[PDB]
């Protein structure tokens, strides 16, 4: 749960910077 | 250092285990705080009638 | 052998202590009962 | 708190109080640290819902 | 070693820690130190060197001028610095950097040029494929498993707070004070001379450092503890110099620690640690000080002093208001903790799209790590 | 431009004779007139619901005349008479017109057992209640409405033959009433009770206004048939008022209605391994390495190294609580610069001067 | 009247101005700091105070810690105030309190205390003869030669917009806004640091409020101008520090004031300050709305950045409805405006009425100036 919950994170930081 | 570390071992485990009474606690006197005070609004009502 | 004998009394000392930790939180609980028992009697006299 | 709840229509008082609530209490309080302890499918499923 | 594994690098000021991807340990850990000899060299034949790198520079104390390539967090001197690197990457881990991905972790608030000249010597000299560069203490909060909370980092170089929201960074939050363990060992330094032991080189400065890691704790109180080191002497211990001399320091035990709560010993401006991370606590907006209160964080090697989380936690406590609830978390090995963050950065999938690619180095020149990299 | 006023107002008051269940009656008959406005049901100024404190005391409360719904607090309405005369005279400083309380007087005459009188004259009702033949058992609502009776109403209950007709058309066990042209009357043992009915029949009257209109006639609605249909404990309308005081509370509006049921909010908490525990459980100072102690002599004061063989004291602390403590703090700078002068221009002056001869060399002289 | 002049006496939150009535310049204008000394006098002769008051305190910057009396608008050291007025009227204007009468200005939005406060320490110390209390925002209005406008007011306390109309301040369309010179002061260290330059005490926060003053301008777009900064160096100037060095400042000077305009640069949530003058507007009545986009005045000390007047009106013009009347009238000396209406209203023959005696006040307490000065 906690590794695929920062996978997921990491994701929106993907999303969000550019 | 045979001996110890047997002994860390079973100590951490037990300390995995302390945290349960801990948290359980934690909850124990909140949950009184709640039920304290509700009883007192109840018997403030019954004063009122 | 030094942090062996200091680990192994510190955590005695600590299961000596939880130990003790049990009873309080079995008090605690048993106080819940009566919490819960007397909050009920008081609103079921309230109910009538 | 002076909640500030928003005048009515004449025949809009549901609509009035329902946003008035609405800005009083959000509907997704799990953001924070609450959010780790559901799963990620159903902390959304529950927001839709 | 089927596949390539990234290597994870935590480099601050006083040691420099690598190892794998992965990985549970890292594999070397060695103080940042590049020394030169001072003295005349007279024996023909025999094993000298211009320059000793890493532990084999302490070693020999005894004949080396010690050089610390990294002052509060900002690298001074990079020739050094690429020497270290290479020690690290040849002698300790004996694996070539172009095959794997390198990942770096620097401070949060820096000289802007710094970064680029991590990026520029790390791909035009090593050819790594590569890299990243993360904060500090952001892994910190990963490795304790956390993805909100406030945490303190406060190494050998510098210290810092930073307060992290669904595992997002503040960056308007972030506070940083440049007071840390080399300062402490100089205030150690400073006042052990008042009982005539007398300490001055760069050797000297080494064993006064490692009596504060020996003999050292923090006061609950101040000065019950000043008084009771005024009624008796029960608070005394001996420690033994390698000349053989027996040095007993006494009443200085808790009294370098405490310049970390009260830096008007030093004369500096700036107050404690604890009303530091209270005002990057109250910066925040006031929904989120619930969660914050609750998720503070430890980490550091300063932060190892015996006592230091009861008083931490009592001083935020007087400083806090009565109705919340304050949590302090330690770990017991908080002091590599930044580094284990890094082993779960690199292995995750998702980070696999965070890498800068050598080419997009080449197109972009070095200022690609400001937009690349948050 | 914050338009609500606190319901309760028994605080701001202080003031007449009220019974012990007065303040919750009064609580709850004002909270009924606000959610019949807030409903949009009724917006001008009647005398809509009457309520009955006391079964054999009488004064029932009602509405002053000139008061719209959403300006009703409970220390404003007005308590009578079962005959209408004004025993108890309102916080409200208003003409009384006490006529529309004859009809629910006639109604109170009759039953015993009813406490709650509520009216409706909205639009649906009248409607509804002008229709010739009676309300059909179209919709769901109407099913839980239950039984009902229909009485022609000719605007006026003064006449004592009038009153006498009311009675057995009204029945002796009956929960709804309709006036002919003038619309519906809900009895309610509680106020819950008559506010779930007035809610169930209202919705009900829209339902069948709506679809006896699309429709056209009665063949099309193929309406079912009443027969065929058939803590502690809640009481009907229970649930109901008690969700509706919560959200109104919500709002900011203080409200006297206690709950049978109380609302319990926790947020709780998953424990995951992965987290690790908590695991918790201005002045300067000088140092001296050692310390001194006094001894007699051996009078002429003495003093003592003591070292760590006889256990004395290790670190004997002095501090310092404010800076510039070693300096006067009233000085002027020019002093010093002067008698350095003086003292300095005597060796461009080279004087011939000695020191200080001591007074055993003057005596002898 | 003839015999004596009203004192006229500005209590900004940054700096503080005195002078006599019906005259042009105030006699005396000085920054509003206390400090303390921080370190030990070994000197016996020289002579220390225990603190120092205003421009002798900041003389000496480099021994003291300056404290502010004055905190977001807000008193928080009332002794600290009797401190600055003792300066104020014994050894800058050398002239008896209890000879002349007092007129002090106010924030428009103050708690009632304060000025209670205010009236309490005014005539059971110094003994002033008679005193009356002005809103800060109205006075520039006067000066202005105006009756009827908005006022926008910006110093180191507090940013406030006020409506007046024929010189009625009406109470609810006054907007406040915390964006100060003193918080762009702080953005400037925050954006400084990423060149090299780092300042920690509050000495150096008078060096980094120069550098402000200085060397600062408003950009009339944002996205051109930080192109037209990355392409070349021809925004780049120097400054040299009191110790000697050199700073190059370059692409920052319109990113300090740029927070007026965008408050997420800081962390806030509010709106930008164009935003805030055009809710001020919106909030009052259809009829004066004509006469308020007619007639825009600005003042305070924030309010003399060069470009900033062409950007405030292409950023109200682009919120105002179409073919309105939009102008904006700053007067050079904008940010000593309000002594100069102080001076004119205590001038006036007709304003002898609103003095407070000795007596009114020995009668009605503290609480009479709320029902003689509305
Ligand atoms: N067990 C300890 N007790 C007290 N101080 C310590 C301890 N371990 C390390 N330190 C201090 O912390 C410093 C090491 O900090 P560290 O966390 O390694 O810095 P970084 O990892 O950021 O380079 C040392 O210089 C030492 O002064
Ligand atoms: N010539 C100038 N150029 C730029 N900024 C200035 C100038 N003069 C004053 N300021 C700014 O104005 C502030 C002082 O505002 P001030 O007028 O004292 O506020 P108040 O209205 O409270 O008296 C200072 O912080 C300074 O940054």
């Amino acid at each position: 749960s906690f590794r695929e919950e920062l996978e997921g994170l990491i994701q929106e930081q993907m999303k969000k910077g550019n | 250092e045979t001996r110890a570390e047997f002994a860390e071992r079973s100590v951490a485990k037990l300390e995995k285990t302390i945290d349960d009474l801990e948290d359980k606690l934690k909850c124990t006197k909140e949950e009184h705080l709640c039920t304290q005070r509700m009883l007192d609004q109840t018997l403030l009502d019954l004063n009122e009638m | 052998e030094t942090r062996a004998e200091f680990a192994e009394r510190s955590v005695t000392k600590l299961e000596k202590s939880i130990d003790d930790l049990e009873e309080k939180v079995a008090h605690a609980k048993e106080e819940n009962l009566s919490m819960h028992q007397m909050l009920d009697q008081t609103l079921l006299e309230l109910n009538n | 708190n002076v909640p500030n709840v928003y005048p009515a229509a004449p025949q809009g008082g549901m609509a009035a109080l329902n946003m008035s609530l609405g800005m009083v209490t959000p509907v997704n309080d799990l953001r924070g640290s609450d959010s780790i302890a559901y799963d990620k499918g159903e902390k959304l499923l529950r927001c839709k819902l | 070693d089927d596949d390539i594994a990234a290597l994870v690098v935590d480099n601050g000021s006083g040691m420099c820690k690598a190892g794998f991807a992965g990985d549970d340990a890292p594999r070397a850990v060695f103080p940042s130190i590049v020394g030169r000899p001072r003295h005349q060299g007279v024996m023909v034949g025999m094993g000298q060197k211009d320059s000793y790198v890493g532990d084999e520079a302490q070693s020999k104390r005894g004949i080396l001028t010690l050089k610390y390539p990294i002052e509060h967090g900002i690298v001074t001197n990079w020739d050094d610095m690429e020497k270290i690197w290479h020690h690290t990457f040849y002698n300790e881990l004996r694996v070539a950097p172009e095959e794997h991905p390198v990942l770096l972790t620097e401070a949060p608030l820096n000289p802007k040029a710094n970064r680029e000249k991590m990026t520029q010597i790390m791909f035009e000299t090593f050819n790594t494929p590569a890299m990243y560069v993360a904060i500090q203490a952001v892994l910190s909060l990963y490795a304790s498993g956390r993805t909100t909370g406030i945490v303190m980092d406060s190494g050998d170089g510098v210290t810092h707070t930073v307060p992290i929201y669904e595992g997002y960074a503040l960056p308007h939050a972030i506070l940083r004070l440049d007071l840390a363990g080399r300062d402490l060992t100089d205030y150690l330094m400073k006042i052990l001379t008042e009982r005539g032991y007398s300490f001055t080189t760069t050797a000297e400065r080494e064993i006064v450092r490692d009596i504060k890691e020996k003999l050292c704790y923090v006061a609950l109180d101040f000065e019950q503890e000043m008084a009771t080191a005024a009624s008796s002497s029960s608070l005394e211990k001996s420690y033994e110099l390698p000349d053989g001399q027996v040095i007993t320091i006494g009443n200085e035990r808790f009294r370098c620690p405490e310049a970390l709560f009260q830096p008007s010993f030093l004369g500096m401006e700036s107050c404690g640690i604890h009303e530091t991370t209270f005002n990057s606590i109250m910066k925040c907006d006031v929904d989120i000080r619930k969660d914050l209160y609750a998720n503070t964080v430890l980490s550091g090697g300063t932060t190892m002093y015996p006592g230091i989380a009861d008083r931490m936690q009592k001083e935020i406590t007087a400083l806090a208001p009565s109705t919340m609830k304050i949590k302090i978390i330690a770990p017991p090995e908080r002091k590599y903790s930044v580094w284990i963050g890094g082993s779960i950065l690199a292995s995750l999938s998702t980070f696999q799209q965070m890498w800068i690619s050598k080419q997009e180095y080449d197109e972009s020149g070095p200022s690609i790590v400001h937009r690349k990299c948050f | 431009f914050s338009m609500m006023t606190p319901i309760n107002d028994l605080h701001t008051a202080d003031s007449l004779n009220l019974a012990k269940g007065e303040r919750l009656m009064r609580c709850k008959i004002s909270s009924v007139y606000r959610l019949l406005d807030l409903y949009g049901w009724a917006q001008l100024s009647d005398t809509y619901v009457t309520l009955r404190v006391s079964k054999e005391q009488d004064h029932f409360l009602i509405s002053p005349k000139g008061v719209s719904c959403s300006e009703v607090t409970a220390s404003s309405l007005i308590k009578v008479n079962i005959l209408g005369e004004v025993v108890e005279k309102g916080s409200s400083c208003f003409p009384v017109d006490t006529t529309g309380f004859c009809l629910h007087s006639a109604i109170y005459a009759a039953r015993p057992d009813v406490r709650c009188i509520i009216h409706l004259h909205t639009p649906a009702t009248a409607a509804v209640s002008a229709m010739k033949w009676g309300l059909l058992p179209v919709s769901h609502n109407a099913l839980l409405v239950g039984d009902m009776a229909y009485f022609d109403f000719n605007g006026e209950m003064e006449q004592e033959a009038d009153r006498i007709n009311l009675q057995k058309c009204l029945g002796p066990t009956c929960k709804i009433l309709v006036l002919r042209n003038h619309g519906v009357v809900a009895l309610g043992d509680t106020v819950e009770e008559a506010f779930y009915k007035v809610f169930h029949l209202q919705a009900a009257c829209e339902i069948q206004v709506s679809a006896l209109s699309s429709a056209g006639g009665v063949e099309n609605l193929i309406l079912l048939e009443q027969e065929k249909h058939r803590m502690q404990k809640s009481r009907l309308g229970e649930h109901e008022f008690e969700a509706l005081m919560r959200m109104l509370d919500n709002l900011g509006y203080r409200t006297g209605y206690p709950y049978r049921y109380p609302l319990v909010q926790e947020k709780t908490k998953h424990k995951s391994e992965v987290e690790i525990p908590a695991t918790v459980t201005k002045t300067r100072w000088l140092n001296t390495p050692n310390t001194y102690l006094r001894v007699n002599v051996a009078p002429k004061t003495t003093w003592m190294k003591a070292d760590e063989v006889e256990k004395s004291s290790s670190g004997m602390p002095i501090r310092i609580e404010n800076p510039n403590q070693f300096v006067p703090l009233y000085t002027d700078p020019q002093e010093v610069l002067d008698m350095r002068n003086k003292i300095r221009e005597q060796n461009r002056q080279d004087v011939k001067s000695a020191g200080p001869q001591s007074q055993l060399l003057a005596s002898v002289i």
